[PDB]
Protein backbone atom coordinates (compact mmCIF):
# COMPACT_ATOMS: atom_id res chain seq x y z
CA UNK A 1 0.00 0.00 0.00
CA UNK A 2 1.12 3.71 -0.68
CA UNK A 3 0.00 6.53 -0.08
CA UNK A 4 0.45 10.05 -1.40
CA UNK A 5 -0.67 13.84 -1.43
CA UNK A 6 0.82 17.32 -2.68
CA UNK A 7 -0.39 20.97 -3.06
CA UNK A 8 0.21 23.95 -3.77
CA UNK A 9 -0.04 27.47 -5.73
CA UNK A 10 1.95 29.80 -7.90
CA UNK A 11 1.58 33.63 -8.74
CA UNK A 12 2.57 35.80 -11.34
CA UNK A 13 2.10 39.84 -12.52
CA UNK A 14 3.79 41.62 -15.39
CA UNK A 15 4.77 44.30 -12.84
CA UNK A 16 5.44 41.93 -9.64
CA UNK A 17 7.19 39.10 -9.10
CA UNK A 18 7.11 35.29 -10.27
CA UNK A 19 6.18 32.21 -7.67
CA UNK A 20 7.23 29.45 -9.39
CA UNK A 21 7.32 25.44 -8.59
CA UNK A 22 8.68 22.94 -10.50
CA UNK A 23 7.81 19.90 -8.46
CA UNK A 24 4.37 20.63 -9.11
CA UNK A 25 4.10 19.55 -12.88
CA UNK A 26 3.52 22.90 -14.12
CA UNK A 27 5.62 26.36 -14.23
CA UNK A 28 3.93 29.64 -14.92
CA UNK A 29 5.97 29.30 -18.50
CA UNK A 30 2.73 27.08 -19.11
CA UNK A 31 0.84 29.80 -18.16
CA UNK A 32 2.42 32.93 -19.82
CA UNK A 33 3.39 30.74 -22.70
CA UNK A 34 0.29 29.24 -22.97
CA UNK A 35 -2.31 32.41 -23.19
CA UNK A 36 -0.02 34.50 -24.89
CA UNK A 37 0.41 32.16 -27.67
CA UNK A 38 -3.34 31.28 -27.41
CA UNK A 39 -4.65 34.36 -27.64
CA UNK A 40 -1.85 35.53 -30.56
CA UNK A 41 -2.50 31.93 -32.62
CA UNK A 42 -6.44 32.71 -31.16
CA UNK A 43 -6.30 29.07 -30.45
CA UNK A 44 -3.98 26.51 -29.11
CA UNK A 45 -1.26 25.66 -30.84
CA UNK A 46 0.52 22.21 -29.95
CA UNK A 47 3.99 24.32 -29.86
CA UNK A 48 2.76 24.73 -25.98
CA UNK A 49 3.75 22.55 -22.88
CA UNK A 50 3.39 18.99 -24.15
CA UNK A 51 3.64 18.21 -20.32
CA UNK B 1 13.75 29.59 -16.89
CA UNK B 2 12.34 26.32 -16.72
CA UNK B 3 14.06 24.94 -14.31
CA UNK B 4 14.37 28.50 -11.78
CA UNK B 5 12.32 28.10 -8.51
CA UNK B 6 11.47 30.86 -5.75
CA UNK B 7 10.17 34.18 -6.18
CA UNK B 8 11.60 37.43 -7.55
CA UNK B 9 10.42 40.95 -7.74
CA UNK B 10 10.34 42.98 -10.91
CA UNK B 11 11.03 46.89 -10.69
CA UNK B 12 12.04 49.77 -12.37
CA UNK B 13 12.07 53.06 -11.58
CA UNK B 14 14.08 54.99 -14.33
CA UNK B 15 17.81 53.96 -14.61
CA UNK B 16 17.96 51.16 -12.04
CA UNK B 17 16.74 47.96 -11.65
CA UNK B 18 17.15 45.04 -8.74
CA UNK B 19 15.85 41.49 -8.49
CA UNK B 20 15.62 40.01 -4.92
CA UNK B 21 16.14 36.24 -4.94
CA UNK B 22 15.68 32.87 -2.08
CA UNK B 23 13.77 29.98 -1.55
CA UNK B 24 13.57 27.42 1.04
CA UNK B 25 14.33 23.65 0.33
CA UNK B 26 13.52 20.35 2.69
CA UNK B 27 13.63 17.16 2.32
CA UNK B 28 13.16 14.16 4.69
CA UNK B 29 13.31 10.04 4.40
CA UNK B 30 12.70 7.46 6.67
CA UNK B 31 12.63 3.72 6.57
CA UNK B 32 12.00 0.37 9.00
CA UNK B 33 13.15 -3.32 8.19
CA UNK B 34 11.85 -6.11 10.16
CA UNK B 35 12.51 -9.65 9.37
CA UNK B 36 12.14 -12.27 11.62
CA UNK B 37 12.64 -16.42 10.58
CA UNK B 38 13.17 -19.68 12.77
CA UNK B 39 15.69 -22.69 12.03
CA UNK B 40 17.55 -25.36 13.91
CA UNK B 41 20.88 -24.31 15.64
CA UNK B 42 23.54 -25.63 13.59
CA UNK B 43 22.30 -25.60 9.93
CA UNK B 44 22.25 -21.98 8.60
CA UNK B 45 18.99 -20.16 7.27
CA UNK B 46 18.95 -16.92 4.80
CA UNK B 47 16.46 -14.98 3.98
CA UNK B 48 16.06 -12.09 1.04
CA UNK B 49 13.51 -9.69 -0.13
CA UNK B 50 13.85 -7.08 -3.13
CA UNK B 51 14.40 -7.04 -7.16
CA UNK B 52 17.40 -8.40 -9.28
CA UNK B 53 18.91 -6.50 -11.55
CA UNK B 54 21.98 -7.37 -14.48
CA UNK B 55 24.43 -5.58 -14.30
CA UNK B 56 27.57 -5.79 -17.48
CA UNK B 57 30.37 -7.68 -16.13
CA UNK B 58 27.90 -10.73 -21.19
CA UNK B 59 26.77 -10.06 -17.99
CA UNK B 60 24.54 -11.38 -14.43
CA UNK B 61 22.38 -11.69 -11.91
CA UNK B 62 22.48 -9.07 -9.21
CA UNK B 63 20.02 -8.68 -6.61
CA UNK B 64 18.82 -5.58 -4.59
CA UNK B 65 17.25 -5.65 -1.38
CA UNK B 66 17.74 -6.94 2.06
CA UNK B 67 19.81 -10.42 2.67
CA UNK B 68 19.68 -11.20 6.51
CA UNK B 69 21.73 -14.39 7.02
CA UNK B 70 22.77 -15.46 10.22
CA UNK B 71 24.43 -18.64 12.20
CA UNK B 72 22.72 -19.59 15.66
CA UNK B 73 24.24 -21.48 18.62
CA UNK B 74 22.83 -22.03 21.41
CA UNK B 75 25.35 -22.42 24.37
CA UNK B 76 24.08 -21.97 28.00
CA UNK B 77 20.60 -22.53 29.20
CA UNK B 78 20.19 -19.30 27.78
CA UNK B 79 22.43 -17.28 25.54
CA UNK B 80 22.91 -17.61 21.91
CA UNK B 81 25.84 -16.68 19.49
CA UNK B 82 24.92 -15.02 15.99
CA UNK B 83 27.39 -14.60 12.84
CA UNK B 84 24.63 -12.39 11.72
CA UNK B 85 25.39 -10.44 8.21
CA UNK B 86 22.97 -8.25 5.87
CA UNK B 87 22.47 -5.01 4.16
CA UNK B 88 19.60 -3.20 2.89
CA UNK B 89 20.40 -2.22 -0.73
CA UNK C 1 5.94 -18.85 -16.77
CA UNK C 2 10.02 -19.27 -18.24
CA UNK C 3 11.58 -16.46 -19.59
CA UNK C 4 15.55 -16.33 -21.45
CA UNK C 5 17.61 -13.60 -20.22
CA UNK C 6 21.13 -13.19 -21.78
CA UNK C 7 24.08 -14.82 -20.24
CA UNK C 8 23.73 -16.55 -25.93
CA UNK C 9 20.89 -17.46 -23.27
CA UNK C 10 19.50 -19.35 -21.40
CA UNK C 11 16.15 -20.81 -19.52
CA UNK C 12 14.76 -19.30 -16.21
CA UNK C 13 11.77 -19.44 -14.89
CA UNK C 14 9.26 -16.86 -12.15
CA UNK C 15 6.80 -18.62 -10.19
CA UNK C 16 6.41 -20.70 -6.86
CA UNK C 17 9.40 -23.08 -6.36
CA UNK C 18 8.11 -24.78 -3.36
CA UNK C 19 10.52 -27.69 -2.52
CA UNK C 20 11.12 -29.94 0.74
CA UNK C 21 12.66 -32.95 2.39
CA UNK C 22 9.98 -34.67 5.49
CA UNK C 23 11.79 -36.75 7.73
CA UNK C 24 9.54 -38.29 10.41
CA UNK C 25 11.17 -38.69 13.96
CA UNK C 26 9.09 -39.44 16.72
CA UNK C 27 5.76 -40.78 16.71
CA UNK C 28 4.66 -37.34 15.83
CA UNK C 29 6.67 -34.95 15.00
CA UNK C 30 8.87 -33.79 11.83
CA UNK C 31 11.56 -31.88 9.90
CA UNK C 32 11.40 -29.75 7.04
CA UNK C 33 14.42 -28.17 5.23
CA UNK C 34 12.43 -26.22 2.67
CA UNK C 35 13.42 -23.49 0.28
CA UNK C 36 11.01 -21.77 -1.97
CA UNK C 37 10.20 -17.83 -3.75
CA UNK C 38 7.68 -16.12 -5.10
CA UNK C 39 8.46 -14.64 -8.14
CA UNK C 40 6.97 -12.27 -10.42
CA UNK C 41 8.32 -9.79 -13.11
CA UNK C 42 7.01 -5.87 -13.24
CA UNK C 43 8.73 -3.55 -15.76
CA UNK C 44 6.15 -0.93 -15.35
CA UNK C 45 9.63 1.11 -15.74
CA UNK C 46 12.99 -0.08 -15.09
CA UNK C 47 16.94 -0.36 -16.22
CA UNK C 48 16.88 -2.28 -19.32
CA UNK C 49 19.79 -0.41 -21.70
CA UNK C 50 18.89 -2.86 -24.67
CA UNK C 51 21.08 -5.69 -23.34
CA UNK C 52 18.87 -8.11 -20.70
CA UNK C 53 15.09 -6.40 -19.89
CA UNK C 54 14.33 -7.89 -16.43
CA UNK C 55 13.38 -7.08 -12.88
CA UNK C 56 12.45 -10.28 -11.25
CA UNK C 57 11.11 -9.31 -8.39
CA UNK C 58 11.75 -12.26 -5.77
CA UNK C 59 11.04 -13.82 -2.26
CA UNK C 60 13.38 -16.64 -1.07
CA UNK C 61 13.48 -18.49 2.06
CA UNK C 62 14.79 -21.41 3.25
CA UNK C 63 15.18 -23.26 6.98
CA UNK C 64 14.56 -26.44 8.64
CA UNK C 65 12.39 -27.25 11.24
CA UNK C 66 10.76 -29.20 13.85
CA UNK C 67 7.29 -29.32 13.68
CA UNK C 68 4.60 -30.78 15.02
CA UNK C 69 2.19 -33.26 13.17
CA UNK C 70 -1.02 -31.15 12.75
CA UNK C 71 0.33 -27.50 13.65
CA UNK C 72 -0.06 -23.83 12.38
CA UNK C 73 3.36 -22.52 12.30
CA UNK C 74 4.74 -19.76 11.66
CA UNK C 75 8.54 -19.63 9.61
CA UNK C 76 9.30 -16.39 8.37
CA UNK C 77 8.05 -12.76 8.58
CA UNK C 78 8.72 -9.19 7.42
CA UNK C 79 6.63 -5.99 7.77
CA UNK C 80 7.87 -2.60 7.15
CA UNK C 81 6.86 1.70 6.47
CA UNK C 82 8.57 3.84 4.34
CA UNK C 83 7.99 7.90 4.28
CA UNK C 84 9.31 10.86 2.85
CA UNK C 85 8.48 14.29 2.44
CA UNK C 86 9.30 17.36 0.26
CA UNK C 87 8.85 20.67 1.39
CA UNK C 88 9.93 24.44 -0.17
CA UNK C 89 8.75 27.97 0.69
CA UNK C 90 9.88 31.79 -0.20
CA UNK C 91 12.24 32.22 3.47
CA UNK C 92 10.03 34.28 6.18
CA UNK C 93 6.60 33.26 4.85
CA UNK C 94 4.33 30.87 5.06
CA UNK C 95 4.99 30.67 8.92
CA UNK C 96 1.32 31.63 10.33
CA UNK C 97 0.12 28.79 9.47
CA UNK C 98 -4.20 29.86 8.69
CA UNK C 99 -2.55 32.46 6.73
CA UNK C 100 1.08 31.69 5.56
CA UNK C 101 -0.58 28.11 4.28
CA UNK C 102 -0.72 29.93 0.84
CA UNK C 103 2.62 29.83 -0.31
CA UNK C 104 4.35 26.69 0.88
CA UNK C 105 4.00 23.78 -1.67
CA UNK C 106 4.05 20.10 -0.20
CA UNK C 107 4.75 16.66 -1.64
CA UNK C 108 4.82 13.64 1.10
CA UNK C 109 3.96 9.85 0.34
CA UNK C 110 4.37 6.69 2.02
CA UNK C 111 4.62 3.10 1.86
CA UNK C 112 4.02 0.20 4.10
CA UNK C 113 4.35 -3.37 3.84
CA UNK C 114 4.42 -7.08 5.45
CA UNK C 115 4.76 -10.80 4.42
CA UNK C 116 4.15 -13.64 6.68
CA UNK C 117 4.95 -17.85 6.21
CA UNK C 118 3.29 -20.34 7.01
CA UNK C 119 4.02 -24.18 7.14
CA UNK C 120 1.84 -27.09 8.42
CA UNK C 121 2.15 -31.06 7.65
CA UNK C 122 0.02 -34.09 8.49
CA UNK C 123 1.32 -37.18 8.92
CA UNK C 124 -0.94 -40.39 6.92
CA UNK C 125 -0.56 -43.88 7.96
CA UNK C 126 -2.65 -45.79 5.98
CA UNK C 127 -6.24 -45.78 3.59
CA UNK C 128 -8.50 -45.03 6.30
CA UNK C 129 -6.30 -41.60 7.17
CA UNK C 130 -6.30 -41.14 3.52
CA UNK C 131 -9.81 -40.96 2.63
CA UNK C 132 -10.70 -37.57 4.87
CA UNK C 133 -7.66 -35.85 4.33
CA UNK C 134 -8.30 -36.12 0.16
CA UNK C 135 -12.05 -36.04 0.15
CA UNK C 136 -11.57 -33.13 2.48
CA UNK C 137 -9.15 -31.16 1.09
CA UNK C 138 -11.14 -31.67 -2.32
CA UNK C 139 -13.91 -30.22 -0.67
CA UNK C 140 -11.98 -27.41 0.20
CA UNK C 141 -11.36 -26.58 -3.46
CA UNK C 142 -14.96 -27.34 -4.78
CA UNK C 143 -15.89 -24.18 -2.01
CA UNK C 144 -13.89 -21.70 -3.79
CA UNK C 145 -14.67 -23.64 -7.50
CA UNK C 146 -18.47 -23.44 -6.91
CA UNK C 147 -18.04 -20.39 -4.81
CA UNK C 148 -19.36 -17.74 -7.69
CA UNK C 149 -20.39 -19.13 -11.01
CA UNK C 150 -22.74 -22.15 -10.64
CA UNK C 151 -22.15 -24.55 -12.92
CA UNK C 152 -22.86 -27.97 -13.12
CA UNK C 153 -19.32 -29.77 -13.78
CA UNK C 154 -19.04 -33.37 -15.83
CA UNK C 155 -14.89 -33.74 -14.27
CA UNK C 156 -15.58 -32.23 -10.57
CA UNK C 157 -18.61 -34.36 -10.09
CA UNK C 158 -17.28 -37.66 -11.64
CA UNK C 159 -13.91 -37.53 -9.64
CA UNK C 160 -16.01 -37.10 -6.66
CA UNK C 161 -17.88 -40.10 -7.13
CA UNK C 162 -14.36 -41.41 -7.57
CA UNK C 163 -13.26 -40.01 -3.96
CA UNK C 164 -16.15 -41.59 -2.35
CA UNK C 165 -15.37 -44.78 -2.29
CA UNK C 166 -24.87 -47.24 -7.43
CA UNK C 167 -28.01 -46.77 -6.10
CA UNK C 168 -26.95 -44.42 -3.49
CA UNK C 169 -25.96 -42.49 -6.12
CA UNK C 170 -29.63 -42.18 -7.77
CA UNK C 171 -30.99 -41.17 -4.39
CA UNK C 172 -28.81 -38.81 -2.52
CA UNK C 173 -28.59 -36.93 -6.35
CA UNK C 174 -32.81 -36.69 -6.98
CA UNK C 175 -32.46 -35.18 -3.44
CA UNK C 176 -30.46 -32.71 -4.26
CA UNK C 177 -31.85 -31.87 -7.40
CA UNK C 178 -35.26 -31.55 -5.58
CA UNK C 179 -33.36 -28.63 -3.11
CA UNK C 180 -33.12 -25.82 -5.71
CA UNK D 1 -39.97 -34.56 -17.56
CA UNK D 2 -43.23 -33.33 -16.88
CA UNK D 3 -44.80 -35.94 -14.32
CA UNK D 4 -41.92 -38.05 -14.41
CA UNK D 5 -38.98 -35.72 -12.25
CA UNK D 6 -41.84 -34.55 -9.43
CA UNK D 7 -42.29 -38.04 -8.89
CA UNK D 8 -38.78 -39.67 -8.21
CA UNK D 9 -37.44 -35.92 -6.12
CA UNK D 10 -41.19 -36.92 -3.60
CA UNK D 11 -40.47 -40.79 -3.83
CA UNK D 12 -36.35 -40.44 -3.20
CA UNK D 13 -36.83 -38.20 -0.20
CA UNK D 14 -40.20 -40.73 1.34
CA UNK D 15 -37.57 -43.53 0.71
CA UNK D 16 -34.59 -41.65 2.54
CA UNK D 17 -36.65 -40.79 5.28
CA UNK D 18 -37.95 -44.61 5.54
CA UNK D 19 -34.51 -45.63 5.65
CA UNK D 20 -33.41 -42.95 8.59
CA UNK D 21 -36.09 -44.10 10.48
CA UNK D 22 -35.29 -48.18 9.98
CA UNK D 23 -32.03 -48.04 9.78
CA UNK D 24 -30.27 -45.06 11.08
CA UNK D 25 -32.44 -45.02 14.45
CA UNK D 26 -34.46 -42.17 13.70
CA UNK D 27 -37.17 -42.86 16.28
CA UNK D 28 -38.40 -39.23 16.49
CA UNK D 29 -39.60 -39.64 12.05
CA UNK D 30 -43.45 -40.86 11.89
CA UNK D 31 -44.48 -44.06 10.63
CA UNK D 32 -44.34 -44.93 7.05
CA UNK D 33 -47.97 -43.11 5.78
CA UNK D 34 -47.05 -40.28 7.19
CA UNK D 35 -43.85 -39.82 5.86
CA UNK D 36 -45.80 -40.71 2.50
CA UNK D 37 -48.50 -37.92 3.08
CA UNK D 38 -45.37 -35.48 4.37
CA UNK D 39 -43.83 -36.10 1.01
CA UNK D 40 -47.56 -35.24 -1.11
CA UNK D 41 -47.37 -32.30 1.15
CA UNK D 42 -44.46 -31.01 -0.16
CA UNK D 43 -45.64 -31.15 -3.91
CA UNK D 44 -48.81 -29.55 -2.70
CA UNK D 45 -46.57 -26.56 -1.23
CA UNK D 46 -44.84 -26.66 -5.10
CA UNK D 47 -48.30 -26.49 -7.00
CA UNK D 48 -47.26 -29.43 -8.40
CA UNK D 49 -49.80 -31.68 -9.87
CA UNK D 50 -51.89 -33.92 -7.31
CA UNK D 51 -49.14 -36.46 -7.21
CA UNK D 52 -50.78 -40.19 -6.68
CA UNK D 53 -50.26 -41.66 -2.89
CA UNK D 54 -50.39 -45.35 -3.92
CA UNK D 55 -47.57 -44.39 -7.27
CA UNK D 56 -45.48 -42.24 -4.81
CA UNK D 57 -45.53 -45.43 -2.30
CA UNK D 58 -44.71 -47.87 -5.40
CA UNK D 59 -42.00 -45.57 -6.40
CA UNK D 60 -40.62 -45.08 -3.60
CA UNK D 61 -40.90 -48.56 -2.09
CA UNK D 62 -38.44 -49.22 -5.43
CA UNK D 63 -35.80 -46.45 -4.36
CA UNK D 64 -35.96 -47.63 -0.69
CA UNK D 65 -34.50 -51.27 -2.06
CA UNK D 66 -32.13 -49.62 -3.58
CA UNK D 67 -30.69 -47.75 -0.69
CA UNK D 68 -30.71 -51.09 1.35
CA UNK D 69 -28.89 -53.15 -1.78
CA UNK D 70 -26.30 -50.39 -2.12
CA UNK D 71 -22.71 -51.46 -1.68
CA UNK D 72 -22.60 -48.48 0.81
CA UNK D 73 -21.51 -48.83 4.38
CA UNK D 74 -24.25 -47.95 7.21
CA UNK D 75 -21.97 -45.34 8.85
CA UNK D 76 -21.73 -43.37 5.20
CA UNK D 77 -25.47 -44.00 4.12
CA UNK D 78 -26.85 -42.80 7.53
CA UNK D 79 -24.49 -39.50 7.77
CA UNK D 80 -25.09 -38.75 3.81
CA UNK D 81 -29.06 -39.33 4.40
CA UNK D 82 -28.94 -37.26 7.52
CA UNK D 83 -27.44 -34.63 5.74
CA UNK D 84 -29.75 -35.13 3.13
CA UNK D 85 -33.74 -35.15 4.38
CA UNK D 86 -32.63 -32.69 6.59
CA UNK D 87 -34.77 -29.58 5.53
CA UNK D 88 -37.76 -32.64 4.29
CA UNK D 89 -37.38 -33.38 7.82
CA UNK D 90 -38.31 -29.80 9.09
CA UNK D 91 -41.04 -29.85 6.24
CA UNK D 92 -42.31 -32.87 7.98
CA UNK D 93 -42.51 -31.42 11.34
CA UNK E 1 1.76 -24.04 -23.44
CA UNK E 2 2.45 -20.78 -24.87
CA UNK E 3 0.53 -17.64 -25.15
CA UNK E 4 2.30 -14.86 -26.01
CA UNK E 5 -0.20 -12.33 -26.39
CA UNK E 6 2.41 -9.79 -25.35
CA UNK E 7 5.41 -10.55 -23.93
CA UNK E 8 9.53 -9.65 -23.42
CA UNK E 9 11.16 -10.94 -27.25
CA UNK E 10 13.69 -8.71 -27.63
CA UNK E 11 14.52 -9.73 -30.86
CA UNK E 12 16.22 -12.82 -29.66
CA UNK E 13 13.96 -15.44 -28.22
CA UNK E 14 10.33 -14.99 -28.49
CA UNK E 15 8.99 -17.23 -25.84
CA UNK E 16 6.83 -18.00 -22.38
CA UNK E 17 6.55 -21.36 -22.11
CA UNK E 18 3.87 -21.41 -19.23
CA UNK E 19 4.29 -24.23 -17.26
CA UNK E 20 3.34 -26.78 -13.75
CA UNK E 21 5.58 -29.39 -13.19
CA UNK E 22 5.28 -31.78 -10.78
CA UNK E 23 7.33 -35.25 -9.11
CA UNK E 24 7.07 -37.23 -5.96
CA UNK E 25 6.70 -40.65 -4.84
CA UNK E 26 3.29 -42.04 -3.29
CA UNK E 27 2.16 -45.24 -2.10
CA UNK E 28 -1.47 -46.43 -3.10
CA UNK E 29 -4.10 -48.49 -2.96
CA UNK E 30 -5.20 -50.79 -6.08
CA UNK E 31 -8.77 -48.53 -6.98
CA UNK E 32 -8.17 -45.44 -5.41
CA UNK E 33 -8.91 -41.74 -6.14
CA UNK E 34 -5.83 -39.95 -4.71
CA UNK E 35 -4.76 -36.25 -4.24
CA UNK E 36 -1.46 -35.63 -5.00
CA UNK E 37 -1.04 -32.24 -5.60
CA UNK E 38 -2.96 -28.59 -5.21
CA UNK E 39 -2.55 -25.20 -5.70
CA UNK E 40 -5.32 -22.37 -4.71
CA UNK E 41 -4.52 -18.21 -5.41
CA UNK E 42 -6.60 -15.08 -5.10
CA UNK E 43 -4.94 -11.95 -6.40
CA UNK E 44 -6.49 -8.20 -5.46
CA UNK E 45 -5.59 -4.90 -6.64
CA UNK E 46 -7.21 -1.56 -6.24
CA UNK E 47 -6.31 1.88 -7.18
CA UNK E 48 -8.14 5.33 -6.52
CA UNK E 49 -6.95 8.99 -7.30
CA UNK E 50 -9.10 12.10 -5.88
CA UNK E 51 -8.81 15.87 -5.19
CA UNK E 52 -8.40 16.10 -1.74
CA UNK E 53 -10.93 16.80 1.05
CA UNK E 54 -13.62 16.31 -1.94
CA UNK E 55 -15.62 13.57 -2.21
CA UNK E 56 -16.11 12.61 1.46
CA UNK E 57 -19.77 12.34 1.10
CA UNK E 58 -20.17 9.28 -0.24
CA UNK E 59 -23.50 9.95 -2.20
CA UNK E 60 -22.99 13.06 -3.51
CA UNK E 61 -19.45 13.30 -3.22
CA UNK E 62 -19.27 10.29 -5.14
CA UNK E 63 -18.25 12.71 -8.49
CA UNK E 64 -14.98 13.09 -7.77
CA UNK E 65 -13.57 9.95 -7.39
CA UNK E 66 -11.92 7.68 -9.91
CA UNK E 67 -11.62 4.27 -8.79
CA UNK E 68 -10.16 1.18 -11.07
CA UNK E 69 -10.34 -2.20 -9.16
CA UNK E 70 -9.57 -5.94 -10.47
CA UNK E 71 -8.82 -9.30 -9.25
CA UNK E 72 -7.63 -12.74 -9.94
CA UNK E 73 -8.48 -16.11 -8.86
CA UNK E 74 -6.64 -19.50 -9.38
CA UNK E 75 -6.98 -22.70 -8.62
CA UNK E 76 -5.34 -26.03 -9.61
CA UNK E 77 -5.84 -29.64 -8.50
CA UNK E 78 -3.68 -32.77 -9.26
CA UNK E 79 -5.22 -36.80 -8.92
CA UNK E 80 -3.69 -40.37 -9.79
CA UNK E 81 -5.40 -43.74 -9.56
CA UNK E 82 -4.14 -46.92 -10.63
CA UNK E 83 -5.56 -50.40 -10.98
CA UNK E 84 -3.92 -53.60 -11.01
CA UNK E 85 -4.25 -56.45 -14.04
CA UNK E 86 -3.39 -60.00 -13.45
CA UNK E 87 -5.01 -61.53 -16.49
CA UNK E 88 -7.20 -61.78 -19.76
CA UNK E 89 -10.06 -61.71 -17.49
CA UNK E 90 -9.43 -58.99 -15.57
CA UNK E 91 -8.40 -56.97 -18.58
CA UNK E 92 -11.72 -57.49 -20.68
CA UNK E 93 -13.17 -54.80 -17.86
CA UNK E 94 -10.96 -52.53 -17.93
CA UNK E 95 -10.30 -51.96 -21.50
CA UNK E 96 -14.20 -52.40 -22.84
CA UNK E 97 -15.33 -49.92 -20.02
CA UNK E 98 -12.35 -47.76 -20.34
CA UNK E 99 -12.91 -47.48 -24.41
CA UNK E 100 -16.59 -46.76 -23.67
CA UNK E 101 -15.40 -43.76 -21.65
Amino acid sequence: DADGLNLGIQWANKNAGMTQFTNSGLPISTAIAGANQYNKDGTISSSLASA
Amino acid sequence: LGSFNGIAAGFYQGNWAMLLTALSSSTKNDILATPSIVTLDNMQATFNVGQEVPVLTTVERKTVGIKLKVKPQINEGDAVLLEIEQEVS
Amino acid sequence: QEVPVLTTVERKTVGIKLKVKPQINEGDAVLLEIEQEVSSVADSASSTSSDLGATFNTRTVNNAVLVGSGETVVVGGLLDKTVTDTADKVPLLGDIPVIGALFRSDSKKVSKRNLMLFIRPTIIRDRDEYRQASSGQYTAFNNAQTKQRGKESSEASLSNDLLHIQAFRQVSAAIDAFNL
Amino acid sequence: ISSQAQLEQLSSVAAGTRYLKNKCNRSDLPADETIYRAAVNVGKARGWGNIDVATLSQNSDRLYQQLLQDSTPEATQCSQFNRQLAPFIASLR
